[PDB]
RNA sequence: UGGUAUGUUC
RNA sequence: AUACUUACCUUAAGAUAUCAGAGGAAAGUCCUACUGAUCAAACAUGCGCUUCCAAUAGUAGAAGGACGUUAAGCAUUUAUCAUUGAACUAUAAUUGUUCAUUGAAGUCAUUGAUGCAAACUCCUUGGUCACACACACAUACGGCGCGGAAGGCGUG
């Protein structure tokens, strides 16, 4: 059985589960939080988000996160 | 269908209890969607079938509070199918009885015992044997669970 | 070398193309097709660099710079157009424009009567 | 409203074409596509420095100058002089228009005002 | 190419032999990680404050929009002839012309001919009922014949296949024309 | 829609599944064989003209060539020159599939014989040569041919074969 | 419009490149027309430190997928 | 179970805050308008090139691909 | 259009491509798409710094080539030729 | 109005593609910069290569592209320690949209 | 009302 | 070749120069082997239009190559990281130096790479055309032989 990778990140939503999400690099933050809705497009919107650089960062609250720059969504 | 963005949205705006629901996509196949693409189709399958469906009914059945009325109304479904195809291969067995050919119930047609292996087991990978074969096994499982 | 003022790309078939690729790169090579992104098929094509080490004698400041250039040699490429950045025209065709004429009607010629005699056939 | 539409107007007018490298391309403008794809004929492609005397220039851009074949043997500065050049459209940042054209005869898009007389 | 990948058999496969294998040279780019535009884009708020007014005591006043100026022109124009239409459609019961008797027996004729006569249209609807009054519109500003008439009948039976026959005969032949036939619908 | 100017031939709507069955049929096949052959044949046997540029010749030069002789010229026959190029066509092909293997021959019996030269078990192509194969869809020709196959495993000791020259091997 | 031809490569493990230095190698579950791609027990090469028990890659990010595993 | 579409909509003459890719530099302005390529129109705006608050701004229209993220703000 | 065709014609041929993060790879070509999604065969790798390995097969995604070199016989393809004629398509 | 918005473009008609361009023109995002074309106030574009310019909207489009009229480029050069502003004034300038950051409307 | 493909029979 | 068996398919829409004027089926639509103006294409056809077209009265030369030799040319510059033991210098946890041991990777090259420059050898290409072996020219130079190549412009 397959997953795509639509219903992985439905799964997130759906479970709560906490994720890591790697921007792309030059930036240099990563954001942990959790999915509450995402896009076709693959923008996520994220509850208690926390900003990173490369354990001590900024909490944002709830943000939408366009998904141009997102590479990994991990849990 | 033309741009990818526009096929996804098709795809998350599908993923995003029976009244609207069809209950044989949700047991199992959807006989509807099985042989659809080829040319013994009956047509679209005109009750909705979703994603978000299958999941909440994955969840349920891990949960454990499956409910078997759901699994009578897809065996009535199955039955008419399995009910008109096997009067149909009888009709095949008569014709083949009123150059060696055989027939084959279990896609529904002609073969041939000249033919090698390679050649009819392309036959047996197909969308109408494969259909047959999960409606098929997938009605005596049903039937010997009930008895 | 003079190019026809309403010369578009689809007039430069045969020539020879000089692309500028965003990498500093140089593709030489015969046009053979080309397509709406943009993206070429180029015959014999040499891509030629000018290395680091080289590039400073191209700054502003002898009378004349000599650039010795890094050049490899592939045949028949198909180049992506994303990558493309402008393309200069260096050499004409080999054929001139009459006997490109000559050679064209030729071939029209001939492919007619192949499908003539393709059609009779599978009447017979 | 597509400003490609006012861009095909020009087609035979003196422009300079500044590119993304920073590369500007001066010259008589041929036809334009409708991806902006334009084509100048008299065309002299220059890298202009920045004055500054530390700071270098687009390093990748000096060898696309030397690399199209046409910079002077001679010259000082990174230029180019060369009969036809192509540029594919992604790569303009911005194109300077002549001082003398008017706007107001130009901009009026003839498609707009066919449907707005229409409807 | 000791074996064949290819659907081709190994005569065929021989045939397509590649070039020699491409040579190593040192690239001139960046490598693929360090490729960005331009960050530290510095801020637009401290333009606002020195150098708009430099460009305000340099440039006071814009240009005007000419080209946006058609395309008001056409709209103006357009709410202008609905204005008008309104006003013509201000100036039935005050017509007074056609207000001889009822509207039952009263049939209408269009695209008659403005160079035709009172008699032989009168006799043509006399053709299917007898004539109590007939009235060409001529327009009021100079007096071309507009091309329609009201023609009142003695029985509406009698005006009803009048119009029917007019009407429905592909517009009875006119002097130069097609004359539709119906009711008055005033 | 599709068409393929090889085979000369329309079909309907393109599909991967239906296309790709096209491009590795029998018929196709074949003919696109044939039409690559047909051309490197031509790139192979044009036989065109360059330009000439004729100049005039010298007078100091051609007191030189007074001097010499005429010398004969052998030209042959219509028929001879028919035969002649049709066995020189010939010899230009048994040459070019001429191949040099007897490196493989004299290393027959050695020790680990079947893991370089068996190809089939070699550890570059040996999956490559496995996945070459065919289909084989129709065994009627493997059936026709009623040969033994004799593969040479990859488990062979030196055991087997202790005396070679116990009239197991011919001459060179 | 397409989807990308990976149907060998499923449940098999796979190192692919994400932007030009990041390696990531993980099994090979899902894939999307954009060639989007859901790997579970991902590690990321350099000592390498695994990523999560279930990760998506933006396929934007991807450049090439090579296979070390049977195929 | 909020998504993007609905979360910038719900958004709509609310205080929000939308940092661009680059520079870290963020504009906190209330929210006029939104497209449906999340084009932002923000209204009353300041800037934030780091911490650090440079002015304020009265209208902007910010370019949909420059943005990284948009927050509601407290 | 032209090109891409060209690039299904090469199928089973050794090609070479280089990748726009400067890796280059030569190898059969197995697949190739619409996109030009590409799939190498006993693959020789030579990375943007020069170091050489081989790989069993590899997928690129076609959005990163910067260009394909295919074997030098097929410009004599017949995608090539201007002036042809078709046969007139059935129903 | 909403429903157009909301539905997808590919289902639309012709003349709702033309409605829904000038719906988002005049009440959406763009509006700024149409405001900004009619009312002839100046506006501060920021571009990608860390120039910004002041100018006047002579027209605008959907990719945000745009014909600016007395177009004042103004832009810093720096190495080290050393910096210098350099400005460059241009009368008639098409700009095209995909380098633009942010647009500020002048008050 | 079709196309390509497959293999059998003659 | 026929025939039969299956398996895989059986679709993005729309359009064909523009502007103005007269006519036909108050607003717009459609059309006119209608009429003006602009544009574009093909084909003829010209410009005192512009550039280019190789010795034989000689053994040459021009343009472009070499993925050619001299050639190991001449001048610079490169060839791992961690752990442990031993001697060792020392302001020093032993920073420096040498020898061995375990583990980790590791494109080949060092006759390489990079910088500079020269000679030589060889390939492809061309009107190797005709009349001439000539005292010209300030408005600086009869551009007043036949072709060919490539563009610029004009007319039908
Ligand atoms: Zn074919």
């Amino acid at each position: 059985a397959m997953v795509p990778p639509i219903n992985c990140i439905f799964n997130f939503l759906q479970q709560q589960t906490p994720v890591t999400i790697w921007l792309f690099e030059q930036i240099g933050i990563r954001i942990k939080g959790k999915i509450v809705g995402f896009d076709e497009f693959m923008n996520v919107v994220i509850d208690e988000a926390v900003e990173i650089p490369v354990e001590k960062g900024t909490p944002l609250g709830k943000i939408l996160l366009k998904g141009d720059n997102i590479t990994l969504i991990t849990s | 269908m033309s741009t990818p963005a526009a096929e996804q949205r098709k795809l998350v705006e599908q993923l995003m209890h029976d009244p609207k629901i069809c209950k044989s996509y949700l047991v199992g196949e959807c006989p509807y969607d099985l042989f659809q693409g080829t040319k013994q189709s009956l047509g679209k399958c005109p009750q909705m079938h979703l994603t978000k469906h299958k999941i909440q009914y994955e969840r349920e059945v891990k949960q454990g509070k499956t409910f078997p009325e759901f699994e009578r109304e897809y065996l009535a479904i199955l039955s008419r199918f399995v009910n008109e195809c096997n009067g149909q291969i009888s009709v095949a067995l008569q014709n083949l009885k009123h150059q060696k050919l055989q027939v084959c119930e279990v896609c529904g047609a002609y073969l041939s015992r000249l033919d090698t292996d390679r050649r009819l087991a392309d036959h047996f990978l197909g969308k109408i044997h494969l259909g047959y074969v999960k409606m098929r096994e997938d009605y005596d499982r049903l039937m010997k669970n009930n008895r | 070398i003079q190019v026809a003022h309403s010369s578009r790309l689809a007039n430069l078939i045969d020539y020879k193309l000089r692309v500028l690729t965003q990498d500093g790169r140089v593709y030489i090579g015969q046009l053979m097709a080309f397509d709406k992104h943009m993206n070429l098929v180029l015959n014999e094509c040499i891509e030629e660099r000018v290395p680091k080490t080289q590039l400073d004698k191209l700054r502003p400041r002898g009378t004349t710079l000599n650039i010795k250039v890094e050049k490899r040699v592939l045949g028949l490429t198909i180049l992506r157009g994303e990558q493309i950045l402008s393309t200069v025209v260096e050499d004409k065709p080999l054929l001139s424009k009459k006997e490109r004429l000559v050679r064209d009607k030729k071939e029209k010629k001939q492919a007619q009567k192949q499908t003539k005699l393709r059609k009779e056939k599978e009447k017979k | 409203m597509k400003l490609v539409n006012f861009l095909k107007k020009l087609r035979n007018e003196q422009v300079t074409i500044e590119l993304k490298n920073g590369t500007t391309v001066w010259g008589t403008l041929q036809s334009v596509s409708p991806q902006m794809n334009a084509i100048l004929t008299d065309v002299k492609l220059t890298l202009p420095q920045p004055r500054l005397n530390k700071l270098n220039s687009n390093g990748i851009a000096m060898a696309s100058l030397y690399l199209t074949g046409g910079q002077q043997p001679t010259a000082s500065d990174n230029i180019a002089s060369l009969q036809y050049i192509n540029i594919r459209g992604n790569t303009i940042r911005q194109i300077i228009l002549p001082d003398s054209l008017n706007l107001d005869s130009l901009l009026v898009d003839q498609k707009q005002l066919n449907s707005l007389r229409r409807s | 190419m000791n074996y064949n990948l290819s659907k081709y058999p190994d005569d065929v496969s021989r045939l397509f032999k590649p070039r020699p294998p491409l040579s190593y040279k040192r690239p001139t780019d960046y490598p693929y990680a360090k490729r960005q535009t331009n960050p530290n884009i510095t801020g637009v708020a401290n333009l606002l404050s020195t150098s708009l007014k430099h460009y305000m005591e340099e440039f006071p006043e814009g240009s005007p929009n000419n080209h946006l100026q058609r395309y008001e022109d056409i709209k103006l124009s357009k709410i202008k002839n609905a204005q008008l239409l309104d006003r013509r459609l201000q100036n039935p019961n005050v017509d007074p012309h056609i207000k001889d008797t009822d509207p039952y027996r009263t049939i209408f004729i269009g695209r008659l001919p403005y160079d035709l006569d009172e008699i032989e249209l009168q006799k043509y609807f006399v053709k299917f009922g007898e004539i109590e009054k007939i009235r060409i519109v001529k327009d009021k500003i100079t007096q071309k014949s507009k091309g329609y008439a009201f023609i009142v009948f003695k029985d509406p039976i009698s005006s009803k296949m009048a119009f029917k026959e007019i009407g429905v005969h592909r517009g009875i032949q006119i002097k130069d024309r097609i004359c539709i036939v119906d009711i008055e619908r005033g | 829609r599709y068409y393929c100017e090889y085979c000369h031939s329309y079909l309907t709507h393109d599909t991967l599944s239906v296309r790709k069955s096209h491009l590795v049929g029998k018929n196709h096949l074949r003919i696109t064989a044939d039409y690559y052959r047909n051309k490197a044949r031509d790139i192979i046997n044009k036989h065109n003209h360059k330009r000439r540029h004729i100049g005039k010749r010298g007078r100091k030069e051609r007191e030189n060539s007074s001097q010499n002789e005429t010398l004969k010229v052998t030209c042959l026959s219509n028929k001879e020159k028919r035969h002649i190029m049709h066995v020189k066509k010939m010899n230009q092909k048994e040459l070019a599939q001429t191949s040099i293997d007897t490196l493989k021959l004299l290393y027959d019996g050695s020790p680990g014989y079947s893991k370089v030269f068996v190809d089939a078990n070699r550890f570059d192509i040996g999956d490559l040569v496995k996945a070459s194969k065919l289909p084989q869809r129709a065994n009627e020709k493997s059936a026709h041919h009623s040969f033994k196959q004799t593969s040479r495993s990859r488990d062979e000791t030196c055991e087997s074969n202790p005396f070679p020259r116990l009239n197991n091997p011919k001459k060179l | 419009v397409s989807t990308p031809e990976l149907k060998k490569y499923m449940d098999k493990k796979i190192l692919l490149n994400i932007n030009g230095s990041r390696k990531v190698a993980g099994i090979l579950r899902g894939y999307d027309i954009f060639l989007n791609v859901v790997l579970d027990d991902a590690m990321e090469i350099n000592n390498n430190h695994q990523l999560g028990l279930q990760t998506v890659i933006r396929g934007n990010s991807i450049i090439s997928l090579e296979a070390l595993d049977a195929i | 179970p909020v998504n993007p579409k609905p979360f910038l909509k719900g958004l709509v003459n609310h205080r929000v805050g939308v940092k661009l890719k680059f520079n870290s530099t963020e504009y906190r302005g209330t929210l006029v308008s939104t497209d449906n390529y999340f084009n932002l129109q923000l209204n009353e705006a300041e800037e934030f090139v780091a911490g650090v608050s440079h002015g304020t701004l009265g209208e902007i229209f910010i370019r949909c691909n420059n943005v990284l993220y948009i927050r509601e703000l407290p | 259009g032209i090109p891409v065709k060209l690039l299904n014609e090469a199928q089973g041929h050794i090609v070479s491509l280089e990748l726009t993060t400067g890796a280059t790879y030569r190898g059969k070509l197995v697949e190739s798409e619409d996109s030009m999604n590409v799939q190498l065969r006993d693959v020789i790798a030579t990375e943007p710094q020069g170091a050489v390995t081989h790989m069993d097969q590899i997928f690129v995604r076609g959005s990163q080539i910067k260009f394909i070199v295919v074997p030098d016989l097929l410009k004599n393809a017949p995608l090539f030729k201007k002036n042809s004629s078709r046969p007139m398509p059935p129903i | 109005s909403s429903q157009i918005i909301d539905r997808p473009k590919h289902e639309l008609s012709r003349a709702e593609l033309e409605e829904l361009e000038e719906f988002e023109f005049k009440h959406g995002p763009m509006s700024l910069i149409n405001d900004a074309m009619v009312t002839r106030t100046p506006v501060i574009i920021s571009l990608r290569n860390n120039h910004k310019i002041i100018a006047r909207v002579k027209a605008f489009d959907r990719h945000c592209n745009m014909v600016l009229e007395n177009v004042k480029e103004l832009w810093t050069e720096k190495k080290g320690k050393n910096v210098i502003n350099r400005e460059r004034f241009i009368s008639k300038l098409f700009l095209r949209g995909d380098s633009v950051i942010v647009v500020l409307k002048t008050p």
